[PDB]
RNA sequence: ACACCAUGG
RNA sequence: CGGGAAACCAAAGUCUUUGGGUUCCGGGGGGAGUAUGGUUGCAAAGCUGAAACUUAAAGGAAUUGACGGAAGGGCACCACC
RNA sequence: CCUUUAACGAGGAUCCAUUGGAGGGCAAGUCUGGUCGCAGCAGCCGCGGUAAUUCCAGCUCCAAUAGCGUAUAUUAAAGUU
RNA sequence: UCAGGGUUCGAUUCCGGAGAGGGAGCCUGAGAAACGGCUACCACAUCCAAGGAAGGCAGCAGGCGCGCAAAUUACCCACUC
């Protein structure tokens, strides 16, 4: 039977919308279908930024971020483990999980 | 599949016929 | 979701109606006559035929038995049909190439019980009956 | 063999199996080839095939593996077809032939 | 694009009967619709009501009671012949107690009851029970 | 097992034969309904909830 | 941050 | 609100208290979108479309188990390190 | 022929009621003997593999009754045209 | 057969039509394209002295054939006409 009131999709009032990649798969999804996500991480780790901020060369220098955009295919998002199957009513949260 | 490969079997076993059939008269 | 209803769509309902009862496996074998055409019998409830050879026929799954059948062919059509003996120790009351006179099963047109496509029965073998030949009433005529 | 299946009863075979002689309408009979559907061709110690048929007796029960010896009913107004009613093993088959019961037509 | 307006009419009396208002408003009308809500107002199944002049077709406002069970509209106005008349009544009203087929005759809009009583068949319209 | 395991007539022959041990010529025609009346209806000796039928013999 | 895992009186 | 076999639907509601207007189309499961005739197309194919025969079920929503080379917690030297 | 009438004409062992059933649908036996997935029954679900309420028979019981069973066409059941 | 609506049947004693093996042509008569009338071809079939002649039960009985499928080669104008 149905199983989600949106078809597990964005896309309302629109015919077509351009496919777009997975980033492991290389599956070919829609743009509204596929699970995105932001990542905004520094170049150095945590581990390493009290070493490299002791051998700058200057005195004041905050290391810059990575900014990446990601999208999965839902086969290689579950497997990597970036969403989980929820309860069958707790399927209808939409708000995004506490930091 | 198997109704895709069903339809896909009847349709090549029906081209050939059809090329017996028609290869005959 | 519609069914035009106004005072003079007479013509429509009718004309519609007739091509509808065209889907009816029931309605349509009755009119069609491609089934009374290839029906064994002539569309009659029995036919007489000359009996070719004796056969047993394995039931269908899970019960098991050999169940004891003629093979005819009729005299009208000439065409051949296999039928059924009706009770226990029968089939020694038939011998091969005298006359029966086969009859329906009971459906119809379809094989009955565990039988495997057999859709016929006997009831009489030479003028006398089954019933009577079994419960000793009469004796065969030879 | 090996299964789950210790739900039916077991064997019990080592009591008393006795010899099993011909009848009127029973004879003796060899396995040439299998078929499907349960139903086998044979080959009987006089020469009619009888393309024969497993009775409901012996269904998942005793199995007629291919190139035995085997007893079959005959039917008392057809011929090409007939009725396995028992397998022996190699020891009853020897003890057969010995006894002068099946001739000495075909191997085992 | 709305064929039938007493059709309207009626549906929209009813669909709010049920609701359990008190009041209605019925756009647009006619002297059949007015005609109607006489016959269903004589007999005690709706209040007094009152029609608003706009210089178009107008509208109407009606005030319920909760006497009324169904009211309806049969679609093609088809013709009776006081003869034919049990065959409707019977399979229309719910029990021959209460209950009442309105139709069109050539003297004007009544219940069966009445026409009966007149001596005429004619044009069925609908039905209240 | 022995002969034809098809053999036909089998139980119909090797059943035992027994003759109708009868004599008393049975009641026809309304003198049997006035039987069956008197017995489902005229005398009823009274018996416990769990009730029985008129073959019953377990 | 994925070698291979078929079958059942 | 009400409806439905239920999942569910502000329409899939205003339906045994059954009739606003009109168009296409279904009639147990298979044989089968097959055979054949017509037609369109360079071709691949599309449109229209049977019967013989065979069968007691095929199916829909939901419930409790059992299983998973599915996920989250937890446990045992008849499990491992 | 029927009707009207003399003379013969009833003790029940005949001046003899049959046809189909007895698991369910569907009124009536968890009796006794026989057969052993055989012979068979069964419109449908299903009975029979050595302890058969369903097969073959005795006994008993059920339904209609001077009638009852079977095959077939058709109508209601079918709001399954 | 049927609540209401309908479905199926009507060779068959009353009324109308059509036909006497198949097709065709005509005489006589108020009335016929008549077959218990005639002529010819087609298909059947009978008698013969081998020259010739003769025929029409889908009237009543009866017989063959066909098939699952249908009664006696009886009596009489007394009744209706
Ligand atoms: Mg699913
Ligand atoms: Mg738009
Ligand atoms: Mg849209
Ligand atoms: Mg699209
Ligand atoms: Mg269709
Ligand atoms: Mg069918
Ligand atoms: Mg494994
Ligand atoms: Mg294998
Ligand atoms: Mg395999
Ligand atoms: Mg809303
Ligand atoms: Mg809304
Ligand atoms: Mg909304
Ligand atoms: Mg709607
Ligand atoms: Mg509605
Ligand atoms: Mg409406
Ligand atoms: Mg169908
Ligand atoms: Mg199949
Ligand atoms: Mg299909
Ligand atoms: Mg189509
Ligand atoms: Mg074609
Ligand atoms: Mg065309
Ligand atoms: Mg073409
Ligand atoms: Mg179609
Ligand atoms: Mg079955
Ligand atoms: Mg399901
Ligand atoms: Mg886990
Ligand atoms: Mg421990
Ligand atoms: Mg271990
Ligand atoms: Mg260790
Ligand atoms: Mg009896
Ligand atoms: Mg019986
Ligand atoms: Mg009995
Ligand atoms: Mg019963
Ligand atoms: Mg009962
Ligand atoms: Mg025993
Ligand atoms: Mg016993
Ligand atoms: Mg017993
Ligand atoms: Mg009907
Ligand atoms: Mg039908
Ligand atoms: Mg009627
Ligand atoms: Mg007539
Ligand atoms: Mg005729
Ligand atoms: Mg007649
Ligand atoms: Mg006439
Ligand atoms: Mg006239
Ligand atoms: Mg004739
Ligand atoms: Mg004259
Ligand atoms: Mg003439
Ligand atoms: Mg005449
Ligand atoms: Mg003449
Ligand atoms: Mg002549
Ligand atoms: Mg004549
Ligand atoms: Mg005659
Ligand atoms: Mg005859
Ligand atoms: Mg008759
Ligand atoms: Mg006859
Ligand atoms: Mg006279």
């Amino acid at each position: 039977t149905k199983k989600r009131r949106n078809n597990g999709r964005a896309k309302k009032g629109r015919g077509h919308v351009q496919p777009i990649r997975c980033t492991n798969c290389a599956c070919c999804v829609p743009k509204d279908k596929a699970i995105k996500k932001f990542v905004i991480r520094n170049i150095v780790e945590a581990a390493a930024v009290r070493d490299i901020s002791e051998v700058s060369v200057f005195d004041a220098y905050v290391l810059p971020k990575l900014y990446v955009k990601l999208h999965y295919c839902v086969s290689c998002a579950i497997h990597s483990k970036v969403v989980r199957n929820r309860s069958r009513e707790a399927r209808k949260d939409r708000t995004p999980p506490p930091r | 599949m198997r109704a895709k490969w069903r339809k896909k079997r009847m349709r090549r076993l029906k081209r050939k016929r059809r090329k017996m059939r028609q290869r005959s008269k | 979701m519609g069914k035009c209803r106004g005072l003079r769509t007479a013509r429509k309902l009718r004309s519609h109606r007739r091509d509808q009862k065209w889907h009816d496996k029931q309605y349509k074998k009755a009119h069609l006559g491609t089934a009374l055409k290839a029906n064994p019998f002539g569309g009659a409830s029995h036919a007489k035929g000359i009996v070719l050879e004796k056969v047993g026929v394995e039931a269908k799954q899970p019960n098991s038995a050999i169940r004891k059948c003629v093979r005819v062919q009729l005299i009208k059509n000439g065409k051949k049909i296999t039928a059924f003996v009706p009770n226990d120790g029968c089939l020694n009351f038939i011998e091969e190439n005298d006359e029966v006179l086969v009859a329906g099963f009971g459906r119809k047109g379809h094989a009955v019980g565990d039988i495997p496509g057999v859709r016929f029965k006997v009831v009489k073998v030479a003028n006398v009956s089954l019933l009577a030949l079994y419960k000793g009433k009469k004796e065969r005529p030879r | 063999g090996g299964k789950n299946r210790r739900r039916g009863k077991n064997e019990n075979e080592s009591e008393k199996r006795e010899l099993v002689f011909k009848e009127d309408g029973q004879e003796y009979a060899q396995v040439i080839k299998m078929l499907g559907n349960g139903r086998l061709e044979a080959m009987c110690f006089d020469g009619v095939k009888r393309l024969c048929h497993i009775r409901g007796k012996l269904r998942k029960k005793v199995w007629i593996n291919t190139s035995d010896i085997i007893l079959v009913g005959l039917r008392d107004y057809q011929d090409n077809k007939a009725d396995v009613i028992l397998k022996y093993n190699a020891d009853e088959a020897r003890s057969l032939k010995a006894y002068g019961e099946l001739p000495e037509h075909a191997k085992i | 694009v709305r064929m039938n307006v007493l059709a309207d009419a009626l549906k929209s009396i009813n669909n709010a009967e049920k609701r359990g208002k008190r009041q209605v408003l019925i756009r647009p009308c006619s002297k059949v619709i007015v005609r109607f809500l006489t016959v269903m107002m004589k007999h005690g199944y709706i209040g007094e009501f009152e029609i608003i002049d706009d210089h178009r077709a107008g509208k109407i406002v009606v005030n319920l009671t909760g006497r009324l069970n169904k009211c309806g509209v049969i679609s093609p106005r088809f013709d009776v012949q006081l003869k034919d008349l049990e065959k409707w009544q019977n399979n229309l009203l719910p029990s021959r107690q209460f209950g009442f087929i309105v139709l069109t005759t050539s003297a004007g809009i009544m219940d069966h009851e009445e026409a009966r009583r007149k001596h005429t068949g004619g044009k069925i319209l609908g039905f209240f029970f | 097992v022995h002969g034809s395991l098809a053999r036909v007539g089998k139980v119909r022959g090797q059943t035992l034969k027994v003759a109708k041990q009868e004599k008393k010529k049975k009641r026809t025609g309304r003198a049997k309904r006035r039987m069956q009346y008197n017995r489902r209806f005229v005398n009823v000796v009274p018996t416990f909830g769990k009730k029985k039928g008129p073959n019953a013999n377990s």
